[PDB]
Formats: C-alpha cells, sequence, structure tokens
C-alpha cells in the first residue's frame, strides 16, 4: 500500500489528500521504516532537506531519536517550515557524527587518507593556505602541564607535484583560473553575501 | 672587430684545418704503458673524440658540407615543441636557480636533451658513414652518456662574445650623514639593490650563454637560409 | 656461469640498465659467496686459513669496483 | 618601553614555554637537602628513599604501583578520545620504534658492509 | 614617481591625438618618443624643487628615497641625478614647459592638480600622520568624483588601470603622505 | 547552524564537485560531512577571517580545477636533502611537456 | 678608488657565485665540466632511490606473506609517513597489532588445539 503511495508522490496532486491521510495514520501508528520511508517522499515533494536527512538516517538504521515521526506529524503538508528544535539538533549532530566516524574508520583503515586529502585540497591553494600554522595537541599529562609540549609547526614551505592517476592530461593555469571563476561565479549566485572572490584574488 | 668567440672558433678551425692534426699521421696508444699498446679507451670514448676532431680528418668542403647538413638537422630538432618547452621551464626557473648549486627539474630535463643532441649530432655527422654501429648509442652507461654530452655543441646559440658592460647606478656620500649614518646606508643600499641587480646580471649572462636563439630571429640576422 | 642465490636477487633489482648503477649493488649481489661450510675444527681452521689466503690474493688482484670479474653483473641478467 | 621589557621577561618564562618542572629541577638543584622545601621535613624522602644507596624494593613497588596506574590510564584512553592529536615526543618514539623495526628487517637480510656502503654513499651525497 | 607617471600616461591615453602631439613635441626636441619619455621622466625628479614643496625635517631622508628610486630606474645610469636634471634643463629649457603644452598630459596634470592639490593642506605640517590621514580620506573622496565623471563619458581596461593607479597612490601617501605630497608638487 | 542551510551548501557541492573523486565507494552526504570535519580540523585557523562555506568552495574549486578525476599530489620541501632527491627522482620533464 | 675595488671584488665573486649556481646551464666550459657533475649527482641520487627499492624488492621476495604484508606496512611508513605530519603512527601501529591479533591466534590455536 504504502508503495503505491510512493508512486502518488511521483503521480498528481490529487492523492497528495490521500497521501496526507496516510502519513497521519502512519505517525498514529508509529512506523519505523515505513515512516522514514514516507518522510523522505513527502519531502522530497517538498524541499529535500528533511527527506534526504530521513534517507540518511534510515541507511544508518537509527532506530534511537525517533523524534522524526513527531515532525511527520506536523500538519504544515506532513512536514513544517523551521523544523523542530529537537529534530534540527538531532540532524545535525547526527550528521557530524557519521562525518567522523566514517573519517576515524578510513584513517585506521588508511593511515595516508587525511594526509593525502589534505596534500589535493593544498595543491592548488593559494600560497597563504599552505602557511597555516599546524594542529596542534589537546592532550594531558605531564606534558602541557609540568613540562612543555613542543609544536608540530614546520618551514612548510614545499613543492607539489601534481600527477593524474589515469594519465590523462592536466589543466594548464588559465584553464584553471576559467574554472575556479566559474564556480566562484556559480557560489556567488547561490551566496549573494561571500567574500569567496577575495579569495580567488589571493589574498 | 676581434670578437673573443669568433676568434676562438676561428682559432680552433685554423688549428684543426693546418693538417697537422689529422688522425692518420699519429698511432695513439697509452703513452704511460711500458710496452707500447693501443689506445684502450671504450668504444663510445673513441667515438666522442672522433666527433670532438672531426674538422681535424675532413678538409675544408666536407667539414662544411658534413657539418650544415648537422647544424641544419639540429635546428629543426629544436623548432619541435618539446625542446621549445624545456627552453620555455629554463628562462622560467632562473631566479630561483640563482640561489642553489642544486639543479630544480626545469634543468635535469635540459640535461636530458643535450644528451640526447649529442647522441644525434654525432648520428647526423656521421650518416653516411659505413663503418660504425649507431646501435651502441642506443643503451649507454653513465659514464657514456657522461662521454658523449662533452661533446655538445648548441649551434643556435648566438656565436659571438657574451661578454658585456651594465651600468649599476652608484649611491653618492650624502656629506649631510656622519660615517656610521652613510656606511649603514651603503650596506643597505649595496644588498638590496647591488645583490638583486648584480646575481640577476650574472644569471641573465649564464642563461644567455644557454638559451638558444629562434629559427626567425636567425633569419632576422641572416645566419640562417 | 651464475648459481640459485644470485639469480633470486637478480630478478628483484629492478629498473637498473647500466652495468655502473649495478655497480652499487655489488655487496648485496656478493651474497651469492655464500661459501656454506661448518664450523667443524678442521672447518674452522679451513676458513680462517682461506678466508686470510682471500684476503691476501685480493691484494694482488688489487682489482677496484668498478672492474669484478667474478661478480656477475648485466651480461649474466 | 621599560614596561614593555619587562612585561616580555616575566612572559618568556611562562609556564607553557619554561617548565615549571624545569623550575622545580633548579630549585631542588641549587638548594642542599638541609635548605630544601620539599625534602628537608620529610625523612622519610631524606632518608629511606633518596638516603639508601640501594632501594631495590621500593623502587619496585613505586614501579609496579607507578605502571599499573598508567596502563589502566592507557587503556582508558584508547578507549576513548579516538581524534585527537598525541604530544610530539610520544609520537617521535612511536616513530623511532616503527623505524628501528624496519631498520632490524633491512638488517636481517643485508650484509654489513653492504650496509656500510650504502651509508657512506649516502653520507657522501648529503655532503 | 614611477605610480604618478603611469597614471599621467594612462589618461593621456584617452585624450585623442596625443600620441602625435607627443611625437610632434619629440620631434621639436630632436629626440624619439622614448628618448622624450625618459626626458620627461628626468624633469619630473627635481631635487631642488623637491626642496622647496617638503618639510627640510624630512627633506634629507625622501631626498635619498628619490635618489634610490632614480638608481632602480630605467634612466638611472644616465650620471647624478641633479647634474643629469640640470642638463636637461641646459639643453630642453621649454621642454618641461612644453610637456603641459601636450593636450593629454595637460589635462592629466590639471586634474592630479584638482584631486590632491588643496590649499586646506599645509606642507610643513605634513610631516605628521593624522595630517596624511585625512587628507588621504579627502584624495579618496575627490578621486571618487573624479572617476565618475571619467565614466560619465568615453562610454574600460583605461579606466581600470586609472583606478587602480588612483588606489595606489593613495595607498603611498597613507604610507609617505609628505614624500608623496612633495612629489606631486615636484611633477605639477 | 541550520539544517536547511547545511543541506543547501551540501547540495550544492555534490552539484558543482564530483566528490566520488575524494573518496572512493562512499554515500555523497557521508563524504560531505568527512570533508567538512577534515577542514574543521586543517583549516580551521582561517575560520577567523573566512567563512567556512567560503574556504570549502575555494579548496574544492581549486582541487577540480586541477583534474576532474582523481589525481595524486607529492608533497617536497626540496630544502632538505630526503626531500629534494625524491622530488627529482619522482618527475619527469617529459610528463610536463604532456602535461601528465 | 675604495669604492671601484670593493664593486670589483663584488663583481668577481657574483661572476663566480653564477658560475658555481649555473654554469650546467650553458657551455662555456669546453668538454661541460659543470654540466657533467649535475647529470652525475642526478645520476648518483636517483640511483640511490633505486637502490633503496631493489633492497625492499628483495626483502619482500625473500619473506613469507604474513611478514610480507606487515613488511609493505614498514617499508610503506619508512619511504612516505615518517615524513609526512598528518600521517598517524598510531594507526600505522594499529594496522600491526591487528596483524599481531591474528598471528596470536594462529599461536594459541598450534598451542593448545
Ligand atoms: C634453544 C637454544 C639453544 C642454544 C645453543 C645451545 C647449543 C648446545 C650444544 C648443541 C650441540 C649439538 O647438538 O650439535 C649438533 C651438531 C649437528 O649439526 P646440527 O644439528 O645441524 O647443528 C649445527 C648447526 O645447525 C650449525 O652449526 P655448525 O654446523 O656451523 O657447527 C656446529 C657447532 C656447534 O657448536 C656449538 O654449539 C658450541 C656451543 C655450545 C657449547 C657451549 C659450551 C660452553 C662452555 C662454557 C664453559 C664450560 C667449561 C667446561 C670445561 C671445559 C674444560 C676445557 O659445532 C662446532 O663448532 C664444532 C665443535 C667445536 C667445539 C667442540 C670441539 C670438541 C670438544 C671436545 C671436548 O653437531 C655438532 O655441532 C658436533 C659438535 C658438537 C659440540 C658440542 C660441545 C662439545
Ligand atoms: C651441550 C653441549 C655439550 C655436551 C655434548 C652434546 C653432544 C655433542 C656431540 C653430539 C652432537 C652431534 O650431532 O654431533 C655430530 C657428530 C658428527 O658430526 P660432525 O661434528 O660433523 O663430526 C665430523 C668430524 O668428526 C668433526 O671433526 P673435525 O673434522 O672437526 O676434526 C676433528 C679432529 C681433528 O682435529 C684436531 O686434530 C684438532 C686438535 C684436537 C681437537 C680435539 C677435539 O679431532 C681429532 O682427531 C680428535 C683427536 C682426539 C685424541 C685422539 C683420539 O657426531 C659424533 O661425532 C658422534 C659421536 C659423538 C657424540 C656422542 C658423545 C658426545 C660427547
Ligand atoms: C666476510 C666477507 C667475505 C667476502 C665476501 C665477498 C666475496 O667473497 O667477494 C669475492 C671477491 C670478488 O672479487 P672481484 O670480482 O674482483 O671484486 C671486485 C672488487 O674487489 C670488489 O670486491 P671486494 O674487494 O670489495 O670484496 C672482496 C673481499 C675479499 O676479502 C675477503 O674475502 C677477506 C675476508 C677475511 C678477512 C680477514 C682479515 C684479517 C686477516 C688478514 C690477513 O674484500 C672484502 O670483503 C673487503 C674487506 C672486508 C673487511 C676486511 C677487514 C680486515 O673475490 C673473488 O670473487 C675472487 C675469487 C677468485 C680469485 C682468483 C684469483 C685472483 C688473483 C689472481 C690475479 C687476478 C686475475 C684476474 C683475471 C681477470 C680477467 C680474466
Ligand atoms: C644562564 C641563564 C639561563 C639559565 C637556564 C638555562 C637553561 C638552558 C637549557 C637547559 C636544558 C636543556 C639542555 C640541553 C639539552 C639536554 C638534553 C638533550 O640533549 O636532550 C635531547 C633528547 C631529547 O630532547 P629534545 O630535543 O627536547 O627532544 C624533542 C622532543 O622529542 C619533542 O620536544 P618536546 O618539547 O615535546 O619534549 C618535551 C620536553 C619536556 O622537557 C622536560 O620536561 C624537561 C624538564 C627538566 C629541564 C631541566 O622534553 C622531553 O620530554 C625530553 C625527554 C628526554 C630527554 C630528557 O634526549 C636525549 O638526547 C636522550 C635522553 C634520554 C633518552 C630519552
Ligand atoms: C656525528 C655525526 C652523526 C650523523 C648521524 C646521522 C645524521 C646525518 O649525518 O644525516 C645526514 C644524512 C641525512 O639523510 P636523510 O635521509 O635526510 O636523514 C635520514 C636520517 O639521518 C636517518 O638515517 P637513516 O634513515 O639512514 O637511518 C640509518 C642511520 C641511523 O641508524 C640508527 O640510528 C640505528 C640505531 C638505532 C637508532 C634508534 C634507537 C631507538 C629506537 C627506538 C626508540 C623508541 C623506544 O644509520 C646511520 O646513520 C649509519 C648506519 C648504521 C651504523 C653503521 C652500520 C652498522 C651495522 O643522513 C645520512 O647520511 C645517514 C647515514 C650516515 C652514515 C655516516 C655518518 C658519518 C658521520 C661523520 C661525522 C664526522
Ligand atoms: C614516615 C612517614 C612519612 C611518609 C610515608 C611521608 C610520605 C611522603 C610522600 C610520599 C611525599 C611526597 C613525595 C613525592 O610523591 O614525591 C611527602 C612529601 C612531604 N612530606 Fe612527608 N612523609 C612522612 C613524614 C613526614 C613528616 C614527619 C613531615 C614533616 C616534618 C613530612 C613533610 C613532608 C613535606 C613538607 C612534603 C612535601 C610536600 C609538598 O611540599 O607539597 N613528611 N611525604
Ligand atoms: C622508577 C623510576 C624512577 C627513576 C629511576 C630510579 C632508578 C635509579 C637506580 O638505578 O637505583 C639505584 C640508585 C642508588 O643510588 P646511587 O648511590 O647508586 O647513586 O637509586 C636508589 O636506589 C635510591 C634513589 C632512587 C629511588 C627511587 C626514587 C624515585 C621515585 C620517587 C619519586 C621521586
Amino acid at each position: 500500500a504504502l508503495t503505491v503511495k510512493s508512486e502518488a508522490a511521483l503521480w498528481k496532486g490529487a492523492e497528495q489528500k490521500v497521501l496526507s491521510g496516510l502519513n497521519n495514520l502512519a505517525k498514529t501508528e508509529l512506523v519505523q521504516i515505513t515512516h522514514h520511508f514516507g518522510v523522505n517522499k513527502q519531502g522530497s515533494e517538498a524541499l529535500w532537506s528533511q527527506l534526504d536527512k530521513a534517507a540518511v538516517g534510515a541507511f544508518p538504521e537509527l532506530s534511537v531519536d525517533e523524534t522524526l515521526q513527531l515532525i511527520d506529524g506536523f500538519g504544515e503538508c506532513p512536514d513544517s517550515y523551521t523544523l523542530s528544535h529537537d529534530l534540527n539538533q538531532r540532524l545535525l549532530v547526527s550528521w557530524e557524527q557519521l562525518g567522523k566516524l566514517n573519517f576515524q574508520k578510513l584513517k585506521e583503515t588508511n593511515p595516508y587518507f587525511a594526509s593525502d586529502i589534505v596534500n589535493q585540497l593544498d595543491a592548488a591553494a593559494a600560497e597563504f593556505i599552505k602557511v597555516r600554522p599546524a594542529a596542534e595537541s589537546e592532550a594531558g599529562g605531564f606534558l602541557n602541564s609540568l613540562g612543555v609540549s613542543s609544536s608540530f609547526n614546520t618551514t612548510k614551505n614545499d613543492i607539489y607535484v601534481v600527477q593524474s592517476a589515469s594519465g590523462k592530461k592536466l589543466n594548464n593555469k588559465e584553464q584553471r583560473e576559467a574554472y575556479v571563476l566559474e564556480k566562484a561565479q556559480k557560489y556567488l549566485k547561490e551566496d549573494p553575501q561571500s567574500k569567496i572572490l577575495d579569495i580567488i584574488a589571493q589574498k | 672587430p676581434e670578437d673573443e668567440g669568433i676568434e676562438q672558433q676561428l682559432d680552433q678551425q685554423e688549428v684543426l684545418l693546418s693538417g697537422r692534426y689529422d688522425p692518420k699521421l699519429y698511432d695513439f696508444q697509452e703513452g704511460y704503458t711500458k710496452n707500447p699498446e693501443d689506445d684502450q679507451t671504450s668504444l663510445i670514448e673513441k667515438k666522442a673524440f672522433k666527433f670532438r676532431y672531426r674538422l681535424a680528418n675532413e678538409t675544408s668542403e666536407t667539414f662544411q658540407r658534413r657539418n650544415n647538413r648537422m647544424v641544419e638537422r639540429q635546428i629543426k630538432r629544436f623548432q619541435q615543441p618539446q625542446y621549445k618547452h624545456a627552453f620555455e621551464q629554463l628562462q622560467k626557473n632562473i631566479a630561483i636557480s640563482s640561489n642553489s648549486g642544486n639543479a630544480l627539474h626545469s634543468e635535469y630535463g635540459y640535461l636530458e636533451l643535450l644528451s640526447n643532441e649529442s647522441v644525434q649530432l654525432y648520428k647526423d655527422y656521421y650518416e653516411s658513414d659505413a663503418e660504425e654501429d649507431f646501435k651502441v648509442f642506443e643503451n649507454l652507461s653513465s659514464k657514456e652518456k657522461l662521454v658523449m654530452i662533452a661533446n655538445f655543441e648548441n649551434n643556435l646559440l648566438p656565436k659571438y662574445d657574451r661578454s658585456e658592460v651594465h651600468l649599476i647606478p652608484k649611491r653618492q656620500w650624502e656629506p649631510a650623514f656622519g660615517v656610521w649614518e652613510n656606511f649603514l646606508y651603503d650596506i643597505t643600499e649595496y644588498a638590496s639593490f647591488i645583490a638583486p641587480r648584480g646575481k640577476e646580471i650574472a644569471a641573465d649572462y649564464q642563461i644567455q650563454s644557454a638559451i638558444p636563439l629562434t629559427k626567425e630571429e636567425l633569419i632576422e640576422a641572416g645566419l640562417y637560409k | 656461469q651464475t648459481n640459485k642465490e644470485w639469480w633470486n636477487l637478480a630478478k628483484n633489482i629492478q629498473d637498473v640498465k647500466c652495468q655502473q648503477e649495478l655497480n652499487r649493488y655489488n655487496d648485496l649481489l656478493s651474497q651469492a659467496y655464500t661459501l656454506s661450510l661448518d664450523n667443524t675444527i678442521r672447518n674452522l681452521v679451513f676458513k680462517a686459513k682461506f678466508y686470510s689466503w682471500l684476503f691476501v690474493i685480493n691484494w694482488f688482484k688489487a682489482f677496484p669496483d668498478d672492474f669484478h670479474p667474478f661478480i656477475p653483473g648485466l651480461e649474466m641478467k | 618601553m621599560f614596561l614593555g621589557i619587562f612585561k616580555d621577561v616575566i612572559k618568556l618564562l611562562n609556564k607553557k614555554v619554561v617548565p615549571v618542572y624545569f623550575w622545580f629541577f633548579l630549585y631542588c638543584f641549587l638548594s642542599t637537602m638541609d635548605t630544601n622545601i620539599f625534602v628537608s621535613s620529610c625523612s622519610f624522602l631524606k632518608v629511606e628513599v633518596f638516603g639508601k644507596d640501594e632501594n631495590t624494593t621500593l623502587v619496585l613497588l613505586f614501579y609496579v604501583f607507578y605502571s599499573l596506574f598508567n596502563f589502566y590510564l592507557s587503556r582508558i584512553k584508547n578507549k576513548n578520545n579516538y581524534l585527537v592529536r598525541k604530544h610530539l615526543y610520544t609520537t617521535e618514539l612511536l616513530i623511532e620504534l616503527i623505524l628501528f623495526k624496519y631498520k632490524l628487517i633491512i638488517l636481517k637480510f643485508s650484509s654489513i658492509k653492504y650496509i656500510l656502503n650504502f651509508n657512506v654513499r649516502k653520507f657522501i651525497l648529503f655532503n | 614617481w614611477q605610480d604618478l607617471s603611469k597614471f599621467a600616461c594612462l589618461r593621456a591615453s584617452l585624450n585623442k591625438e596625443s600620441e602625435k602631439a607627443f611625437q610632434e613635441l619629440a620631434k621639436k626636441n630632436n629626440v624619439s618618443p622614448q628618448e622624450l619619455v625618459e626626458l620627461s621622466k628626468i624633469v619630473s625628479m627635481n631635487l631642488d624643487v623637491l626642496k622647496q614643496n617638503i618639510n627640510s625635517e624630512q627633506f634629507l631622508l625622501e631626498k635619498e628615497s628619490t635618489l634610490k628610486r632614480y638608481r632602480q630606474s630605467s634612466i638611472g645610469t644616465r650620471g647624478h641625478l641633479q647634474t643629469v636634471n640640470e642638463a636637461v634643463n641646459t639643453k630642453y629649457p621649454t621642454l618641461a614647459e612644453g610637456l603641459g603644452q601636450v593636450a593629454g598630459y595637460k589635462e592629466a596634470y590639471q586634474a592630479l592638480r584638482e584631486i590632491f592639490v588643496h590649499p586646506s593642506i599645509s606642507v610643513n605640517n605634513l610631516r605628521q600622520g593624522s595630517y596624511g590621514q585625512q587628507f588621504a580620506v579627502d584624495f579618496r573622496t575627490r578621486a571618487d568624483e573624479y572617476v565618475k565623471a571619467l565614466l560619465k563619458d568615453h562610454s574600460v581596461q583605461t579606466i581600470q588601470e586609472i583606478q587602480h593607479t588612483l588606489h595606489q597612490i593613495i595607498k603611498n601617501y597613507e604610507q609617505n603622505p609628505a614624500s608623496i605630497y612633495a612629489r606631486i608638487l615636484t611633477v605639477l | 547552524i541550520n539544517f536547511k542551510t547545511k543541506y543547501r551548501f551540501y547540495k550544492f557541492i555534490s552539484t558543482n564537485f564530483n566528490l566520488q573523486t575524494i573518496i572512493k565507494n562512499c554515500n555523497d552526504k557521508i563524504i560531505f560531512s568527512t570533508l567538512l570535519y577534515i577542514v574543521n580540523l586543517n583549516y580551521s585557523f582561517f575560520y577567523k577571517t573566512i567563512k567556512n562555506t567560503d574556504l570549502i568552495v575555494y579548496l574544492l574549486a581549486n582541487k577540480f580545477s586541477i583534474l576532474n578525476d582523481n589525481i595524486i599530489v607529492s608533497k617536497f620541501n626540496i630544502s632538505k636533502f630526503n626531500d629534494y632527491i625524491k622530488y627529482i627522482n619522482n618527475t619527469n620533464s617529459i610528463d610536463t611537456y604532456l602535461e601528465n | 678608488a675604495i669604492r671601484n675595488f670593493v664593486f670589483k671584488i663584488s663583481n668577481q665573486i657574483q661572476n663566480l657565485a653564477a658560475k658555481r649556481s649555473l654554469a650546467y646551464l650553458n657551455q662555456i666550459d669546453s668538454q661541460s665540466v659543470p654540466s657533467r657533475a649535475t647529470i652525475n649527482m642526478k645520476d648518483q641520487v636517483t640511483q640511490m632511490q633505486r637502490e633503496i627499492d631493489n633492497m625492499a624488492n628483495v626483502i619482500r621476495a625473500q619473506i613469507p606473506d604474513e611478514d610480507r604484508a606487515e613488511f609493505e606496512i614498514l617499508k610503506k611508513y619508512y619511504v612516505t609517513g615518517q615524513h609526512d605530519s598528518l600521517v598517524d603512527p598510531q594507526d600505522v601501529l594499529l594496522q600491526l597489532d591487528r596483524i599481531q591479533v591474528l598471528k596470536n591466534l594462529k599461536m594459541i590455536e598450534l598451542n593448545e588445539e
């Protein structure tokens, strides 16, 4: 039945009222996974943030913190603008924790993962970025309490040799500048108040 | 004008064309041996020695023909995009190269091209020769490559003497300052101006002695047809 | 005229084109001279005599590290 | 200014650049055991701990208790704080251990004369 | 001096027949256009005039800075700048005046005087910094007004370069207002 | 601070840039969160004067201006002996001529 | 006179420094002696890198599979990881400890099966 309701999401708006009634019934019944799928469908009909959050939660199979169903009970078309303060914090913290756990897993499997990503991001970055100070240690013990902990900073006067993994031809300086300008303009379309172009000006 | 480089080339041609140094007149040997023994240097060394004194074994007309063929082939090879890119990189990484005796990547490719050019010059000059095996130039040792590189000749270089004069403006001592103030001014001026100026002038001399002339320039000078 | 010990080390020495470079892998390839022998009284005395003779006769051979007839190089490989 | 110089002198001896443990070591170094506040009063420190030529039992007891406590703390820290940078000294000790393991593996299959030749050539190239 | 010369050249580029007038002046002075550019650059650096447009307390430092600028310029090899300048005043006595008679350069110098030279500015009091900062704010306002006036007519790259040169001159005056204003007064 | 803004930024990043090159065989949202964590861990020094969104956009724009597919980047401080010998051994100008 | 003398010494020093730092670019020397020196230095350092790699290859070919995985991890760390600030020896030791966990499991199986 609910799967057919998914087609109603892709169909015309005549079944939306029936879809709203089905969503209300599901909220009353307190569905676990079908509620997530219906939330994804409804929040893909209007906006995308709540839908993708519900889909990501279903992918991690988040059984606990089932406040999304409470969000699914909101009368503003089975959703709500300016989402509940409980769900918003829950969604943000869940996203951040998933990212941190994935980073930890990848770093444990491949110790060079973070180093490779940082080097790739710093390869074409402006020189001032590459002179950023190194991260310090926040650990405790004899050091930082009785002794002294020396920093991890280095000279950071480095040369980046960028080689394509597949052997394809790399973009020249003019092509890289054109791509950078294109993306900066596209982001200016997204963000009217941003100083990204200033970074494009190389500090 | 007794231009230094041109007159040195003419002196070399005069010495080698006098007929006193024709290889047929000499039986090259290892003098240090207590028993008379032939020249036992490597085959690549012998070929490099023969190419170094190719003018001594040939008359003026044959030398001119062979050398003109070799130089025309070298020019047509230098017109290739790879050589142009190598020389562009050489002109690009000039200031940094002035700061250290360690060669960068922009110059090691140039040196590899120099080795290839030496091999190709030997192949071009002695093309019509039929008593040698150019296959010996296919895989060369490090020592053999160094031996062949010693005979490299960038014939697209300006053959005239590159020694020249430049004027670095001089700071006159100010009578209104003391000895110590004038000395500090002179030290600061020396470093901040003369050191970049002098280093850049000397590096420019080196690179101009290194970088060749584009073919059009030669035509504009009437040195190529 | 090599042995199994030298060949096992020879395959793993890659990206070598000139004998000069292979000249820097001289003692590494000299491990093909294992000369496996016991440490009995006769062998230990024989080992001492043989190694002393090899040391003194390498003095009279007096070859540099570039010319090594007895250490196989790029030809065998 | 003079005030600025005094402030700089004060800051250059801050606990994060000049160790308070270094200051304690200086005080212990410059002060006689009878004029040292931390040890003159406690005869147990002046006779039983630092007053015995052979104190193997006390050394062993202190070491065992310290080892147990630090093992417990290390296990707790390894079971948490998965994303935090350690101290430079500890990381360098770990780096030295790993490099030593790799060098042992190299030394297992490499002859002494070959190792010497390679290291001498590397040093000449460095010069 | 380089910023002032570039600004004058850029705003004389907009005026038409400016190249023709410059070539006529070069022919009248029996020099090539490049030689005339170098002669104008020499004429701009007139230390005695620079002495009359800056406080003596900072003259020697400004004199050394201008001499260093001359020594770093392409014209620094001719000789001792002062004497060299005198040479021009003995070889091309009217050229300086002629350098103001060109249409484009005349417009450039008049507008440079309008933007920067004001009676409110006390040269002897330019040794301090707050004077320079407030007058630099005034210069920025005048430069914005003149950029708007330029954008009214001539309807791009030249205008952008002119505005960049104005910004550089404003920044230089922010750093060393006494020296920058002395240079502007000397040129005018 | 708003999940709607975070998802807007994520959608922009996924639409303009191909994050699949950064991490192989992973979901776009997870890759986005991991990249945000990495940038905040390594580039937090510029958050005082540069917004995190702007910095991430700049870094991704530069990296994908280098090439749209996977790349390999090696870092050398040629002032050091070990870096310099690896600097010239690992590169060959022929590749530069081929723009590889 | 003193200034001219000092500047002449400066000219000699700067010309000699440019010779010492750039003579491998031009063929002013008849036999390209400075150029051959730089080419030889490049050859020596490249052969040193290849020698490290070939020693690694020999050791890799002379070890079993478990020690081969351990040696691969250790060699990669020695070549690149130790010189990178963002690589964690804790993570390297964690990989080594997982390998050691498998080895200890096999050891217990051999001991008490
Ligand atoms: C036998 C009995 C005693 C025992 C077991 C004892 C034990 C200790 C211990 C373990 C410490 C700390 C040392 C360290 O961890 O590094 C200490 C410090 C000290 N003790 Fe005792 N002590 C004893 C008797 C005394 C007495 C009688 C006095 C007074 C005269 C005294 C005064 C001190 C002082 C002043 C310190 C330094 C602590 C500080 O300054 O913060 N102790 N003692």
